[PDB]
């Protein structure tokens, strides 16, 4: 995450996949054994190469021990044509804790107000010299499809399964090694996971909205699929 | 594949009338260099090949009477005929030729609507050769009638039957629009050498009330 | 046949040619030219050499810092892929034969579409790892065909790189890769170990592979090669290579020679090779969809025991479904075996790559027509219900003939449009009314109008309504030309007017 | 004027195999692709594939490129097509067909052939006369016919006085019995003064069961 914060603290639904022992992306644990995460972050069709590593602070795992939860994947279920989503299914179901805790979903087909506070979370790209590797957190805002797209000028139009967020005028978000991972959003006093991270246009660019797959859109295949 | 989407499967018009077949394709037949549809119109009279109509979307085949036009562009396409004859009874065919695999829409079956036409009713006894073999047959033939909704019930010594018959019609006539329609009873010897009396009752929109042809072993 | 058109010289030979925003954009030795696209005056140059490379020097730096001349040589950059992208902040992707094969690209500022010097950007990390890998030396100077492609919202590059063993820990090259960008735009990622699929270093030497052509089509990547028979065969001949088009890796490789031949006069080796949509009349003629992706190839006869191409031309027509129904549908296990020169012959095995052994045939369409010419270049485009091909010769000779397999057809237009061979790398825009092909001699680019051309031959009225009907000319009041060329109102196929 | 006829259509086991013919004539045989396309009895029309006699370039729909094959003889002006693995639902009418030109998809095509995939055994059918009633209104309109019945598969034929009465004739769709065998009938209408004048003769043609009659039909004691 380009330009953000460190989290003070464990964020309980933030997932590191690991390929080859080296952490890939991110992704959340929606329930006891589904985490919800990007297309991209699967090079290989062979689920020996895979862990998901919950409950930690610091991305190689580096002072979390008592809270560290290291799962193998069983099942890869692909989103619908065009989402780009996953759900990894955890060979053996996570124990929710202190730590470890999942995140809930929107309703189908619901929207969001547009200038709705939103943070991306992440292990990745920051562009600093020495990343200690702690996990980031950066604070966006939703933006209109349209007015999306109005800053992305009109060199790309959004369909109903994408939604945008963005700093206002500043360059910060999601990059390389953030795919997966959440976008979030508190209306009420509840968290929800409204977007998936995917590879966007360049990262952290100014006056510059993300763009990330809407969680809402895809919530009832979602549910078929966890429940 | 291209999905072609007929409608309506089924029309019934006048002698005379305006008649309006829909063809829906799943993606563009424009072929956008020379500005033509790749969509065509069959004509399909039974036991009988296609007939090519209306190729092009638009384009009448030569011989191919004038009342009949393509029109439509892009997905959508129309086939009407207009001042529709009794010779017109057939099934449309849309078509597709702009990719493979070449495919056509359900078809639509056209049948022409003309004044109520009683049927005459005739009845036919198992003949003495047929009943060398072991069984029965009772044929009752409905001749010339429309509509093509009929009832016929059969009676032995005055007593209904249930599934111990069926019945064909013939294909709508392109010059009278009438059907025709057979019924055939079907009972073993020994039921049918046990009764006396055979009808067959024949219920239609042409008769002021039911009739019934009969004959006595 | 004489014609003036729009053309333009630069000051060296021109390699590749790329049209955006209507502009033109020239990757030329030591230049990138930016020409307009309407009179091909030049816009702008970029320098991109000569440069002084060395083993100390380090990519994607000038050490024109310390030209001490310690071990200093210059070298000539020769542009070998010239890529535009749109997907992030418009861009030019420009990679070149010195620097270890990395690329540059040069972003356009927001308002100026035509400057390629404000933001110029070396694409190169270090290997972060223990690698000898090089993500970031992308094209080979012996040769190298770049098709790029945006899929899973990243930028990913297909490459065929001709090789020898002249080559290190770090800047090894491969035959055959994909790789993407980063969303950093810092550098490329190769996926998995299987993304590339490289020519064993015990022959890099004896067993070249040139690349003619590639090019995406019904969510296959497909790479045209020329190369031996076989491993230790003297003999040289053409091939297509399909695989899958991921990122992660190359998947389902499979290698199937083709045989273009006159009715048995083999054509063995393509000179060039152009896809497009089939008219209607040679769709039916062919049995394609209007639909269907049509690779046209213009093959050439060796001299014997040489990939040299000799003077002897035919133009085969292979419908990528054609292609496929035989890549798809294996047969005989006699006609596969392991690929010959990834795995060595005598592999354990001899993901699983491939090669067919019996080659997929097809007849000269131009009917013998072209036997005592080279040809170098091909485009095609559709007009009406017909096919066209724009072909160039070695000779520099430039014409345009209408496909078909019903009848030959000499050319409608045929004229010298230079000394030099005309190259393969050329454009075909379709301004929607009309439409005009970039064709490449040496130094030169010339614009050459899609259809109008046949007409612009006859200097009067007289021999302008002689011509031949279905070139559709007709004199518009002082000059032959087609009816949508026509600015004075009236325009004739029939009357001549006092002269 | 082209011309096309099938050849070969008749009854075959689900699981076997069938070879299908279509000799063409009145045009240059090898600058046409020849089309294939069937009809389920009532159904509606489904594109099989087509061939390029010049090279014998083939081209499926999707559905049969596994099981179907099309093949050609320039020396014949003949092609091909071959069928394997055929099940219930290949039961169909296959005509073959081709174009004048681009412009237009099919422009020619054969009368077709049936072919039934059945596991039954062929059976000649009985005929049986439907004599006109006693009571056939005089100098009115009498009904006499045919029972065609007990036979497999489709299908028969019955042309009247060998092709000379056609006036007032309905030949029925057969009908498929419990048994599994077909039978139909055929009836005309006549002038009632005609009967014991004019001798009324069905023929009856089963070609798959090699079987013709020809049944007189009269007036009974
Ligand atoms: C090249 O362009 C120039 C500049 O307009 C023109 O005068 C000349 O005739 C052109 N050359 C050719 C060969 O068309």
């Amino acid at each position: 995450v380009v330009n953000g914060i460190p989290t003070r603290t464990n964020i309980g639904w933030m997932v590191s996949l690991r390929y080859r022992n080296k952490h890939i992306c991110g992704g959340s644990l929606i329930k006891e054994s589904w985490v919800l995460t990007a297309r991209q972050c699967f090079p290989s069709r062979d689920l020996k190469d895979y862990e998901a590593w919950l409950g930690i602070h610091d991305v190689h795992g580096r002072g979390d021990e008592k809270c560290k939860q290291v799962l193998n994947v069983s099942q890869l279920v692909y989103g619908p044509e065009g989402s780009d989503l996953v759900l990894m299914k955890l060979a053996r179901p996570a124990v929710l804790d202190d730590f470890v805790s999942t995140i809930d979903l929107p309703n189908y087909g619901s929207t969001i107000p547009e200038k709705t506070s939103c943070s991306v979370y992440g292990w990745g790209y920051t562009g600093l010299i020495n990343y200690d590797g702690l996990l980031r957190v950066a604070h966006l805002y939703i933006m209109g499809n349209e007015k999306c797209s109005q800053h992305h000028r009109g060199k790309v139009t959004l369909n109903e399964s994408e939604i945008c967020a963005g700093a206002e005028k500043i360059g910060s978000g999601p990059c390389e090694g953030d795919y997966g991972g959440p976008l979030v959003c508190e209306q009420h006093k509840m968290r929800m996971v409204l977007g998936v991270i995917v590879p966007g246009r360049g990262c952290a660019i100014p006056n510059r909205p993300g763009i990330f797959v809407r969680v809402a859109y895809y919530a009832k295949w979602i549910h078929k699929i966890i429940l | 594949d291209i999905q072609m989407t007929q409608s309506p499967s089924s029309l019934s018009a006048s002698v005379g009338d305006r008649v309006t077949i829909t063809c829906k394709s799943s993606q563009s037949l424009l072929y956008t260099s020379s500005q033509k549809n790749y969509l065509a119109w069959y004509q399909q009279k039974p036991g009988k090949a296609p007939k090519l109509l209306i190729y092009w979307a638009s384009t009448r085949e030569s011989g191919v009477p004038s009342r009949f036009s393509g029109s439509g562009s892009g997905t959508d396409f129309t086939l009407t005929i207009s001042s529709l004859q009794p010779e017109d009874f057939a099934t449309y065919y849309c078509q597709q030729y702009y990719a493979y695999p070449w495919t056509f829409g359900q078809g639509t079956k056209v049948e022409i609507k003309r004044t109520v036409a009683a049927p005459s009713v005739f009845i036919f006894p198992p003949s003495d050769e047929q009943l060398k073999s072991g069984t029965a047959s009772v044929v009752c033939l409905l001749n010339n009638f429309y509509p093509r909704e009929a009832k016929v019930q059969w009676k032995v010594d005055n007593a209904l039957q249930s599934g111990n018959s069926q019945e064909s019609v013939t294909e709508q006539d392109s010059k009278d629009s009438t059907y025709s329609l057979s019924s055939t009873l079907t009972l073993s010897k020994a039921d049918y050498e046990k009764h006396k009396v055979y009808a067959c009752e024949v219920t239609h929109q042409g008769l002021s009330s039911p009739v019934t042809k009969s004959f006595n072993r | 046949m004489k014609y003036q058109l729009p053309n333009f010289t630069a000051e060296t030979p021109i390699q590749n040619v790329i049209l955006h925003e209507h502009h033109i954009f020239l990757g030329a030795t030591n230049y990138i030219y930016v020409l307009n696209e309407e009179d091909l005056q030049k816009v702008a140059e970029y320098k991109t050499g000569p440069v002084l490379e060395h083993p100390d020097c380090f990519p994607c730096q000038d050490c024109s810092s310390k030209a001490n001349l310690s071990g200093g040589v210059w070298k000539d950059n020769i542009n070998m892929a010239l890529v535009v992208d749109t997907y992030y902040d418009d861009q030019l992707i420009s990679c070149g034969s010195v620097n270890r094969g990395t690329c540059q690209r040069h972003v356009f500022p927001h308002n100026h579409t035509a400057d390629i010097q404000s933001e110029v950007h070396c694409i190169f990390s270090p290997q972060i790892e223990e690698p000898s890998q090089c993500p970031d030396c992308v094209v080979s100077a012996l040769g190298a065909k770049v098709l790029s492609s945006v899929k899973d919202r990243f930028i990913n590059f297909f490459v065929g790189n001709t090789i020898n063993s002249s080559y290190f820990p770090d800047h090894p090259l491969h035959s055959i890769s994909v790789r993407r960008l980063k969303e950093t735009k810092d550098g490329f990622m190769f996926l998995t170990d299987q993304s590339y699929i490289d020519v064993l270093p015990e022959f890099r030497d004896s067993y070249p592979i040139k690349y003619v052509h590639a090019f995406e089509s019904n969510n296959f990547i497909y790479f045209l090669t020329v190369q031996r028979e076989t491993l230790d065969a003297q003999t040289f001949h053409t091939r297509i290579i399909r695989f899958c088009s991921i990122n992660s890796g190359l998947h389902s490789y499979m290698e199937m020679p083709l045989e273009c031949i006159l009715t048995k006069e083999v054509f063995n080796i393509l000179q060039a090779a152009y896809v497009s949509k089939p008219g209607a009349q040679l769709a039916r003629q062919i049995g394609a969809s209007l639909n269907d992706d049509i690779l046209f190839g213009v093959f050439a006869q060796s001299k014997p025991d040489s990939a040299e191409p000799m003077d002897r031309s035919a133009m085969c027509a292979f419908p990528i479904k054609y292609v496929n129904d035989f890549f798809n549908k294996i047969v005989n296990k006699n006609n596969v075996r392991c690929l010959q020169h990834f795995y060595g012959p005598n592999h354990e095995h001899c993901e699983y790559r491939t090669e067919f052994t019996t080659a997929l045939q097809r007849v000269d369409l131009f009917m013998g027509q072209f036997s005592e010419v080279l040809l170098t270049s091909i485009s095609t485009f559709i007009k009406g219900d017909l096919t066209i091909a724009n072909l160039g010769t070695s000779e520099g000779r430039f014409m345009q003939v209408v496909v078909s397999r019903s009848g030959p057809s000499t050319p409608h237009v045929n004229f010298l449009l230079d000394s030099h061979p005309v190259s393969p790398e050329v454009i075909v825009e379709h301004t929607l009314n009309n439409g005009y092909t970039l064709v490449i001699t040496g130094k030169k680019i010339t614009k050459i109008p899609l259809n109008g051309l046949g007409c612009r031959h006859f200097q009067s009225c007289s021999q302008c309504l002689s011509a031949p009907p279905f070139v559709q000319c007709g004199w518009c009041h002082d000059k032959c030309v087609r009816s949508e060329e026509c600015l004075s109102g009236t325009w004739t196929q029939q009357i001549c007017l006092p002269a | 004027e082209v011309q096309l006829v099938e050849s070969g259509g008749g009854l075959v086991q689900p699981g076997g195999s069938l070879r299908l013919s279509c000799a063409a004539s009145g045009y240059t045989f090898t600058s046409y692709w020849l089309h294939w396309v069937r009809q389920a009895p009532g159904k509606g029309l489904e594109w099989v594939g087509m061939i390029d006699p010049s090279n014998s370039d083939t081209r499926f729909n999707p559905n049969f490129k596994d099981r179907f094959t099309i093949s050609a003889d320039t020396s014949k002006n003949t092609a091909y097509l071959q069928m394997n693995s055929l099940r219930a639902e290949d039961t169909a009418v296959y005509y073959c067909a081709t174009y004048r030109s681009y412009v237009t998809p099919l422009d020619y095509w054969g009368q077709g052939t049936l072919v039934t995939v059945s596991s039954a055994s062929t059976k000649g059918p009985s005929v049986f006369p439907l004599a006109p009633s006693s009571k056939s209104t005089s100098g009115g309109t009498a009904a006499l016919g045919c029972l065609v019945k007990d036979y497999f598969p489709e299908p028969v034929t019955v042309s009247w006085n060998s092709g000379a009465l056609t006036s007032g004739v309905h030949t029925f769709p057969a009908v498929l019995q419990s048994s599994g065998l077909y039978s139909l009938s055929s009836v005309v209408t006549v002038p009632s003064s005609s009967l014991g004048t004019q001798t009324y003769i069905c023929n009856v043609n089963h070609k798959p069961s090699n079987t013709k009659v020809d049944k007189k039909v009269e007036p009974k004691s």
